[PDB]
C-alpha cells in the first residue's frame, strides 16, 4: 500500500514485490497467525 | 522440654508433584496464551 502511495505504476510495484519474495510472513511461531494458518488449511477448496 | 521437630509430609508425593507442575508450566509457556495460571506469568513460574 505504501508503494502505491509513492505514485508508482503497476510495473514498478510488481518489480518491487518481486524482489521481496524472501520477505514472506514466516511468523508461524506467533499466536496471532497460529489460528489463521489452521483456518486457511481447513478450507474445502484447494 | 524436648523441642519439637518440623511437621512431616510425604516427600515422595511432593517431589513427584513438584516436577509435574514445572513440566506443565514450561510446556504451557510455549503457547504464549493470554491466560496464565495466576494473575500473570510471574505468579505462574515463581511459586513453583
Amino acid at each position: 500500500k505504501t508503494r502505491y502511495a509513492l505514485k508508482d505504476t503497476d510495473e514498478e510495484v510488481r518489480e518491487f514485490l518481486q524482489n521481496n519474495l524472501h520477505l514472506q510472513g514466516k511468523v508461524e511461531g506467533s499466536p496471532s497467525l497460529r489460528w489463521q494458518m489452521a483456518l486457511y488449511r481447513g478450507l474445502p477448496g484447494r | 522440654a524436648p523441642a519439637r521437630l518440623s511437621p512431616a509430609i510425604p516427600l515422595e508425593a511432593l517431589r513427584d508433584k513438584a516436577l509435574r507442575m514445572l513440566g506443565e508450566a514450561v510446556r504451557d509457556g510455549g503457547q504464549h496464551a493470554r491466560d496464565p495460571v495466576g494473575g500473570s506469568v510471574e505468579f505462574q513460574f515463581v511459586p513453583v
